[PDB]
């Protein structure tokens, strides 16, 4: 037939899907092809007319505007961010063996689980891009195991920023988004690794119980006798009721570091 | 000596140097191999004290024995305070005066402003280190509380760094032999019982399930190596079982290498590199002498193909008793894979394997295949996750699952393998005699064209009892596909993981029929699907009857409202045994 | 002190002194030396050069 | 020492010449800003007093 013209770097038909990577409720991304370069990109596409305000979209376009400036080796690389098919389309890198959502499953079928050495040499590369980016005064709207993403090399880059999967002790009373909400999503990252599993599950999967036990801060500690004392009271810290009480970006990073020399 | 750094710094001093180098020749002309040859830090210490505590002349034994441990204390407090250079206040606070004519103590004088002050000084720091773990193993204002747990703590955090050396050089001495030969030399009896002290420490951080403080155990197996006692080490390494090391220098390599060759107890084992073979060599040389290891982590280590090689060869000892290896990231390709299937066929101890994300390609399945088949292959469990393979290889693998005695469980997801791979796979998996048991094609791009074959391949082989399709848009048809053959009585699936999967709400009754005919399936992960509040609530509906055999349902990421969520919370507590996540 | 304890490997090239003209004068139209003091720390080297030279 | 004039005057003294010269050698010399240096007319008596006695 008659496709899209293939002039600028912002239009579907540069684009072919190779397939579903996933499908997200917010997102759902393919693994195309940009036809005018020819390299595999992700393309992300978001329905911006279901949840569009016109109070929040515009603004999220003028953000993401900035991201492809966004230049660090542990962050995913921010290609194209237009609009077309009633939809957004957001041209990102792709990484497709490295997801630590499914690696968790992958590793818990076998009883043995991830080693602290390879935890924390992905967790320094994890505090380096969360301390570049806040720095600049940007954030990591959401991290979780299925939005960061590894590499063969052994890189570890984040994915694309978004009930979420990390509740924040600001989101509940809600208030704001701070600095500290970045730091316990993380900490929360860092027990799911440790875990294979979030540190908030349990059989009472109501909202109320669940909300209660994120402000009482309480979960069954990682095991001391394969994971460490320092990790082990350094996701305490980064998991705390208090925004305060959560160790800084640069801290955690500087802790990181320490561990993995 | 050159691996060594404390010492190859300190050799500067020519007697220091042929202290070194007689040590050498000794090993050379007495028949042994030096490249097992050891040379610790603390023996060339000691040559050095006796060599400069010649008797000049037969008078004050008891003097020389008082302004040795007065000369010891200094060290001892000087360390504590970190006072590199001392005075001469400090020299008459601690018992002395002259006598001691520099052996270890050089008048250093510095000038400042008008006139130049005496500012004593040791030899090296080390040096000093040295003279201070001497003052803690000898037997006796006040220098710091002999407590050789107070200072082992003082090493163990407090910001204290600046105490490994002297560690080190008190277990040196805490050596048996060399603990007499001071004695000789000295005529001043030692204490043992130092020596059980720090045995009970080793314990309690062995029983400190991977503390690392501080302690930790390369710094244990260091300290170990430079107490050269077998005995002692053997003793002491049984509270070692789990371990988890990493090497950057040649001499961790030794100190790891002669701590596991001592260490008797050991069945975990997690090793790191950085920064090859030549030190690897002896490395898994001795680890293929052992014969109580159970577990080898060698993932996220660039061990290339000579690595691979050398790993291989150390395998192929008769006497290896390695029974599980997992070989995650480590650079691996298809050269590699030739002598994994020499091992594969040689070896008959071998009992699993991962090699997740090993560029093995099309010609390493082949190769690996050929040893697969082998009569000797006794392999069960195999992971080749993102191996970057593809349907070409699917022919080999439905070979080997043929064709084995042994293979049971394969999971080949993250590859290319196709809806013809997966036709390929279920045509030799439906034999009956197949011993395929848990099959888990991550991500694997499956259709629902290869759905009808894996559901006959379900009603056909009697063995398989898992199955993970994560990653695979199979849709509706798909769904119904599979239900057609799980519903089978022949069907003895028992988990069936479907996340991401591309499902609609049109598959809500396949699983409903499903839940009320199938009589084998326990768990069921479905998450990721828009499945739907109406789907959910017919679930639930067939759920709460008490036919459900199945006890385990994941509904993750699926969004659902608060009559939704109330309901999933009223049949989880009406049936406790059958659980439903769902969390937010 | 501290760094030759760690390794003291740097690449730190000096200028050397000779033995022929240990006693020479500093300049070229002085005097020369008539005392030199080597020192060193306990067996380092002191006999051994005097042997030597 | 130009600056302070206490001490200009008084430094013809040769002894107390030098006594504040090597004061100010020890300061270039041990990796310090003279620009910032201080050199107080006090410390120069103390050392010629000393020096005498
Ligand atoms: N020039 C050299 N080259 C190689 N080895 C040397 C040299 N000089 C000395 N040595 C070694 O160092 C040892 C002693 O050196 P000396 O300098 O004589 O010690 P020493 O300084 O005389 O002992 P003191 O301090 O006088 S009690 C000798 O036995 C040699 O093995
Ligand atoms: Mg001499």
């Amino acid at each position: 037939k008659a496709l899209r013209p293939d002039m600028g770097y912002n239009t579907l038909a540069n684009f072919r899907i190779e397939k579903k990577i996933g499908r997200g409720q917010f997102s759902e991304v393919y693994r195309a092809a940009c036809l005018l370069d020819g390299v595999p990109v992700a393309l992300k596409k978001v329905q911006i007319f279901d949840l569009m305000d016109a109070k929040a979209r515009a603004d999220c376009i003028k953000e993401i505007d900035l991201l492809k400036q966004l230049n660090h080796p542990n962050v995913i690389k921010y290609y194209a961010s237009f609009i077309e098919d009633n939809e957004l389309n957001i041209v990102l890198e792709l990484a497709d063996a490295g997801d630590l959502s499914r690696m968790i499953k992958h590793f818990k079928k076998q009883k043995r689980l991830i080693p602290e050495r390879t935890v924390w040499k992905y967790f320094v590369q994890l505090c380096s891009a969360l301390e570049h980016m806040h720095s600049r005064r940007v954030m990591h709207r959401d991290i979780k195991p299925a939005n960061v993403f590894i590499t063969a090399t052994g890189v570890v880059k984040l994915g694309d920023l978004g009930t979420p999967y990390y509740m924040s002790p600001e989101r509940i009373h809600e208030n704001g988004y701070n600095f500290k909400s970045d730091i316990w999503s993380l900490g929360c990252l860092l027990y799911e690794m440790a875990a294979l599993q979030s540190p908030f599950y349990g059989d009472k999967m109501n909202l109320y119980s669940l909300c209660k036990k994120i402000e009482q801060c309480d979960y069954p500690p990682l095991p001391s006798d394969h994971y460490s004392e320092e990790l082990r009271q350094l996701v305490n810290m980064c998991i705390n009721p208090d925004p305060e009480k959560r160790p800084d970006v640069t801290y955690v990073y500087d802790v990181a570091k320490r561990m993995h020399a | 000596i050159q691996e060594n750094e404390v010492l190859f710094t300190m050799c500067f001093i020519p007697l220091v140097c042929w202290i070194v180098c007689t040590g050498l020749k000794q090993q050379m002309e007495s028949g042994k191999s030096l490249a097992q040859t050891s040379k610790t830090t603390t023996a060339v210490y000691v040559f050095f004290l006796s060599s400069l505590l010649q008797p000049r002349g037969g008078s004050q034994e008891h003097g020389l024995c008082a302004h040795l441990w007065g000369l010891c204390s200094l060290a001892a407090d000087g360390i504590w305070n970190q006072k590199i250079l001392f005075e001469e206040s400090d020299l008459r606070n601690h018992g002395l005066q002259k006598a001691d004519v520099s052996a270890f103590l050089r008048m250093n004088l510095f000038q400042k402003e008008v006139d130049c002050e005496k500012f004593y000084s040791f030899i090296h720091m080390t040096f000093q280190e040295f003279f201070a773990a001497m003052y803690y193993l000898l037997e006796e204002l006040k220098l710091p509380s002999r407590d050789v747990t107070v200072l082992l703590e003082n090493y163990g955090k407090f910001e204290k760094g600046y105490l490994i050396f002297v560690v080190r050089f008190l277990f040196g001495l805490v050596n048996q032999e060399r603990t007499s030969y001071l004695e000789k030399k000295l005529s001043c009896k030692i204490s043992q019982q130092i020596r059980l002290e720090l045995l009970k420490w080793i314990e309690v951080k062995a029983k400190a399930k991977k503390l690392q403080i501080q302690p930790s155990q390369l710094e244990l197996f260091y300290c170990l190596y430079e107490m050269q006692e077998e005995d002692f080490v053997q003793r002491a390494m049984d509270y070692f079982p789990k371990i988890e090391i990493n090497l950057s220098t040649r001499m961790d390599h030794m100190v790891s290498s002669f701590c596991i060759e001592n260490c008797h107890r050991v069945e975990s084992l997690s090793l790191g590199f950085l920064h090859t073979s030549s030190f690897c060599r002896g490395l898994f040389s001795v680890l293929s002498t052992s014969q109580s290891l159970t577990e080898l982590d060698l993932s996220d280590n660039s061990l290339g193909d000579p690595g691979m090689r050398v790993l291989c060869e150390t395998l192929q000892h008769p006497g290896c008793n390695i029974r599980r290896l997992w070989l995650g990231r480590c650079g691996l390709s298809h050269e590699c894979c030739f002598d994994i299937s020499l091992v594969l066929s040689s070896n008959q101890k071998l009992v699993e394997l991962d090699l997740s994300d090993n560029a093995l390609g099309d010609f390493g399945i082949r190769l690996l295949c050929v040893g697969l088949k082998h009569l000797l292959c006794n392999l069960k469990k195999l992971w080749l996750v993102s191996c970057c393979l593809t349907s070409a290889c699917c022919q080999d693998l439905a070979s080997v699952l043929s064709t084995s005695h042994s293979l049971t469980r394969l999971y080949v997801g993250e590859n290319a393998l196709g809806d013809s791979g997966v036709a390929i796979l279920c045509e030799k998996a439906k034999n009956p005699q197949c011993n395929l048991q848990k099959l888990g094609l991550v991500n694997s791009g499956l259709t629902s064209v290869c759905c009808s074959a894996l559901s006959s391949v379900l009603s056909t082989n009697q063995n398989l009892t898992h199955l993970y399709l994560r990653g695979n848009t199979l849709g509706d048809k798909g769904i119904k596909l599979l239900c057609e053959g799980l519903l089978h009585p022949d069907c003895k699936l028992q988990v069936l993981e479907l996340d991401n999967c591309n499902l609609t709400s049109h598959c809500c009754w396949d699983l409903s029929t499903l839940l009320t005919s199938s009589q084998s399936l326990r768990k069921l992960s479905l998450g990721n699907n828009d499945l739907g509040d109406l789907g959910v609530m017919m679930f639930c509906e067939v759920l709460k009857q008490q036919s459900c055999l199945l006890q385990n349902l994941g509904l993750s990421e699926m969004y659902f409202n608060y009559e939704t969520k109330s309901a999933l919370e009223t049949l989880q507590e009406e049936k406790p045994e059958l659980t439903v996540v769902f969390e937010p | 002190l501290l760094a030759i304890g760690k390794t003291k490997t740097c690449e730190s090239p000096v200028s050397p002194i000779k033995m022929e003209l240990l006693f020479d004068p500093d300049d070229e139209h002085s005097e020369p030396v008539h005392t030199v003091v080597f020192q060193g720390a306990a067996g380092i080297g002191k006999t051994i050069l005097a042997r030597k030279m």
